[PDB]
């Protein structure tokens, strides 16, 4: 994707954690294309979409990428167990 | 944590009274915004010797940690002092009161 | 099983006021018996 | 001229004004956490057992005691290796401390 | 969809979050459209509705995306699983 | 189903939130008839309760689509897993 | 039913709530004569006393259609999963 | 039964609630005539304990007549998941 | 049984509850003789123990009959599911 | 949260003390109502150097938040003065307390 | 709720002080008893100025709600000021203290 | 058994509480003598003990003989489920 | 509840002044032992204007009721104040302080 | 066995008890004797310890025979199932 | 057991009183003089 | 074992405990040598350490034989279900 | 319970004032160790008139219960008085206090 | 990979912590390497990103490793059974 | 093993627990040395290090032999239910 | 391994603990050593580095080797249940 | 536990009040820093007399004990009074509170 699509989403409007964002897009995208068959080059654009959501979600998860649960001075957090959980179901069926 | 508000620290830097002027005036540092997290705004009834203001009292909290003295944050607007600061491995945790 | 429980406490410390209230009320018997003379 | 008995009548009585005080948010320490577990534990095996064992005591003069005593109650106030943390105590601590200081500062204002 | 009905449904009378919204619908017709088998070029307007629903709960969850739970000082949320959860049933009993 | 019939029900007797409930109910009416089979073209009149019953349920929920349990300074609510699970019973049970 | 018998049960003497509880029982109704046999056309006066019971249930109920819990500074509720079914078993075995 | 059997159980000694106590008798005896057999047109008065058991059943449940529990000021209760649920073990083994 | 060795059995010297404990002890001859093989019109005086000692469980339930638990400012009950459930099993046990 | 209740918000606007006619006349801008969620009604004793007075401590929710100020509220034929403001980002939750 | 106690409301009615004659002597109005649920009778020991006495502090709830007025109640044989009452959708719930 | 035995253990050394004692001790030995075989006339005195400690058994549960917890004024107990569970295993095992 | 231990209730019947003895010579009713249940036995430490003693705060558990009236139990030859007293349905509930 | 060994083990060096281990002690001695083999007529040497053991539990639980739990203001037991339980296997295997 | 505690300590600050009131009796104490010397 | 193989581990240093670490002692080995089979006479000294261990865990335990935990003035215990659990799979495992 | 430790009792016996000489000389009895189980100890900061002492507030537990009277304990090479003894029924447990 | 992209998703800007995060990388790298089939002496590029993912997992563990959970004062983390979890089934489907 | 070597680990310098620690190791050692296969007279030097880890172990549970869990003013240890088990596997796995 | 890689990871500077980090160093070497079939002399390179992190967890879990959970004065920590979990899985994978 | 830490323990000790010079001259022995465990850095406002200061309240631990006497301790650069030392089996805790 575009970084901007997902800064739109998160309702980012300036320039201060584009390098975490970068990285955390490209992570997504390489894990994609990892789960596709072997074969398959490219995410096609028909599930571009997944690399913006986990990249939302794993931003939320920014400093947690291990916790099941995180509280800090009255702020708690807990995670889902996988980011990508939903989209198997998706990919799975998709290619098979 | 999500990480989106922006905040913006400060250090209000006290001076030396100067009797010959009556003055002590104070200079504020003030530094360049930071990503952190904040506590839900509130705007509590606080009864001062001559009457109601909005309080807020809060929790902000960082990643990792700053190299630079600071004193007061402004967020959201409202500018507060901080009264605890908490260091975590990680992270930073700072304890604020709206001045005023 | 384990017996897990959770306590929490509230307590209050009056000796040292009483002390205080003490000094006060002796000093003003002293002016009581000075203002006794005059 | 009389002052004398208002610091005796202070000297004497005031013991029984902070013990009040001190057993007023002791009761209301147990209400608000009576009702905060509810509020929380609704994963939906509730029979309540817990809320039927919280209670307090003068454990000492001055001195009141709130206590959880369901043995599994700090499995859910701290959370488990299996559960998340559920706090229940906590969030009233943060309450009463408050009533607390200020109406012992009314009592002297 | 429209935005201005998911608009409508959540009482959103005010301009502030169209950048988010329109993200999160654009999202939602994605996911629906990934659903569908793979032939269905166009999402059947027997299932329009879906799309609002679901932006509706993503509407929701904004700052919760990977987060099961959520809570502070006297706030908290609990998601349910899985958005499109009552739906996948749906999806399939009409195709099949 | 007219407005009005959910409107008595939930007690409401002003104008305040029509373009909610509207939606609502033409929501309701929509999944309804989504459940229904394909040959079905209206909800029957047999099961026109239900969309007023789930509009009730929604309207209760309105907020809170996507949670499970919802706490607001003291007050808090529990949601049911499914609004239409009791009804897949007899609609099920009416085709089949 | 009458309403006057579900008003004499809860022992609600006034008329402030009329115009919910005619709703109510006419969904009642609505709903037992959804759970027959498809070819009967009347509830069974076998049957009319669980029209009165469940609207009773639904009474209570009011402000909590959805919901399995509400709590509130002093007051809490929890609800059963369904009104009928403890009578899903008597009309089953009632026809079979 | 007589309402007075009921009325000595649970300790009665007045008229205050004698529509109340009417009417769930009333449906006690209309819902254990429904679980009888078919060709069965009374209760036989080897059961007709059982309509004054449930009657003070639901006496204790007046006003929580869905509701598996009920807070009221640091009262709380918490009610049997089906009031006829000994009996049916009796009347099928009576039966068959 | 007599009234008067329940009376015993639960200490209870005066007499302001006989009307209740009266009913009650009808209350569980009735229902132990329903539980009796069909032919059998008198209760065994091998179980005469039965009736009583029901009737003592009955009387710690006033109040809760329909209730499996009740608590009020340090005072807290929970009941068993059946009152006969122990003797379900001797009285099969005889009879087969 | 079912939003049922339909709350008035007000805001009483404090004017300057004019000492030539001994007067302080606030004014009462009043805004259409809005749908609101609010606890049961207490009516507790409060106890006043006058005497018992019956009050109402109670908290008021409303989905998203208004553009406009406001200090006092009217519902269910009671006036509360607002003494905390809480704001979640898509709920708003306001303290309230009867006067009188 | 299981409504088995019966409760009598009575409203007492404040008569204006009368110089001439030295008595405000106030007024009962007492209604029809009602079905009420009452917490288990306690007998507290109370410590005033001149002396213990046996107080009950207690709550008693009622299905719906009372059409009129109301300031005492009277159960058990025993007398209570009202002072709380606490107004949920179909149930009202009265804190209730005995008088001396 | 005497009560005298049963009096010993249970450490009581007066005669305030025998005409509860005799009752209990009389309804063990009813209870034990219907679990065993039709033929059997008496309790084998191999199985004397029996009597005595279920009767120590019910003394301590007196006050809550369907209860499965009791908590008064912070004394709490909860009960075991059934009284002659431990020697089922012996009698069963004995006769057969 | 095992209501093993006994206790002996007692009534001290306050008698009115006499001024021309200087006495007011109470009289103790005492009545039959009864079966309860107590908690263990404390001895804690008060600490009284004239020095420590031996206090003992404790709760017992009466079956059903009692017909008559009490001010003072004596058990495990300990003679207690009754200061609270709470009133179950089939159940008796009696908080008591010692006197000393 | 002796009293006096019970006596030792468990420490209890003065008299005030030795009514109540006793009659334990005949206790434990005559359950064991009833969980050995019909024909066997005297507790082998080889098990004597066991007396023993289930004298010092039970002198433990005197106060709690029936209760699996007991607690007040700070002083807690919870109780194992079955005081044999252990045993129970022993006596089989060496039987069998 | 974890244990959560709130403590309260009270405090008066009698050291001006005392100053207070100790300056009035000096001060009195020279009416005295005035009067008898 | 000797005395003071068992002394030494629990760090005790005088005799105000031997009586009852004596029997302690002397009935581990009366149950181990109740666990070997019926042939074997004597411990073999390859298990002497279980008679030691076993000494110990019931020093510790002493004065809760029967009790699952215990709590006592702030202090609080929870005990293994069986002494010996460990041992059984070395001592079935050699013999078998 | 592990009672691994061993306790020695006291009773500081309280001698009458004597005023021709000045000296209430008390006299200690003193007992055989007994063996307890004790809490961990703590040296805590008390703040006495004249300063700062380690202080140190404990719980000692003994099986069954002794025959004699007691006021203190030495364990651990620390004296304590006893502030409150509770008597179970198979145990007996002392709260105790450092002197000094 | 790189240290330098670790760095720049962490978002650690100083250098106080290279010393850690490179045996961090170290011990990834070797980790992945050891999951591959036993041939592969490189791991595809396809998988570079894991190295990274679970990088900064370890990253946010530093002082947790052996632990599941770890709290002090409301600071409070939960951690996740296995890092490489997610990736065990992706390495699988690759080479399978 | 020595002893100074799990000295060395646990860190504990001076002498004042040697009596402890060496009953603790020669406790370990008789138990490997019981899991080993009949034959097999000596511990092999493979094993050396479980002595070693076990006694570790067995010095921080001293004074908890025998329970599972142990608590005091907020100091708490629960402890896993066998030292072993994490080497009975091991040692199966080498001789098989 | 060097203990110095070790000593990176958990950022120690300095030599205050290697008398410890050494011996667990050496007893993770030997476990692991253990593992592996009899006829493997060393530990292959390849799995080097879990010496290094089974040598951090014990280092996080010194003085709790045994337990599961450890609290000290408000600072809370729980352990893993076997520190080779993880590996297990590639050791066998790798052999067999 | 993780033992990272490195902790500087202390001994202050009080010299006698020199009348002559009008000087009390203490003087620190330090010992050998151990390896500790410690909570996270608070740095709360504390309210003095003079003004607001940076407090500290802490908890810091260690494995078995320490065979020498101790007052305050020196750890992340911050000097600590110790207010209370907890002794256990195999581990000691003390509670410490920054200096100034």
């Amino acid at each position: 994707t575009t970084l901007a699509d997902v800064k739109k989403r998160i309702g980012l409007k300036d320039e201060k954690q584009d390098e975490q964002l970068e990285e955390i897009i490209k992570s997504c995208e390489s894990q994609l294309l990892s789960m596709l068959p072997i074969e398959v080059e490219q995410i096609p654009e028909r599930f571009s979409y997944m690399i913006k959501e986990v990249a939302v979600k794993r931003y939320n998860r920014i400093g947690a990428e291990g916790m099941t649960s995180e509280a800090v001075d009255g702020r708690s957090n807990a995670y889902e167990l996988n980011d990508f959980k939903e989209y198997e179901a998706i990919i799975d069926n998709y290619f098979n | 944590m999500r990480y989106e508000d922006r905040v913006i620290f400060q250090l209000e830097q006290v001076a030396t009274y100067n009797p010959k002027t009556s003055k002590k005036e104070n200079t504020l540092i003030t530094y360049d915004a930071i990503p952190c997290n904040i506590n839900p705004i509130s705007r509590a009834r606080k009864q001062l010797e001559f009457g109601d203001v909005k309080n807020d009292v809060s929790v902000l909290r960082i990643k990792e940690s700053i190299s630079y003295p600071v004193s007061h944050v402004l967020v959201n607007g409202i500018r507060y002092k901080i009264v605890d600061t908490r260091i975590y491995r990680h992270e930073t945790s700072y304890y604020i009161e709206e001045v005023n | 099983m384990t017996e897990y429980k959770i306590k929490a406490t509230i307590e209050a410390s009056v000796a040292k006021f009483k002390r205080q209230i003490d000094s006060a009320v002796k000093s003003v018997q002293r002016f009581k018996r000075v203002a006794d003379q005059t | 001229d009389a002052l004398l008995n208002q610091f005796h009548d202070m000297k004497t009585n005031i013991d029984d004004d902070v013990d009040d005080i001190l057993q007023e948010n002791a009761k209301e320490y147990v209400v608000r956490a009576k009702l905060k577990a509810r509020e929380v534990m609704n994963k939906g095996y509730w029979t309540g057992n817990l809320s039927r064992n919280i209670r307090y005591k003068k454990t000492g003069d001055l001195q009141y005691t709130i206590t959880s005593h369901a043995a599994y109650s700090g499995f859910l106030e701290f959370g488990t290796r299996y559960m998340e943390a559920e706090p229940f105590m906590w969030p009233v601590y943060e309450v009463i401390r408050k009533s607390t200081v200020e109406e012992l500062k009314a009592l002297f204002e």
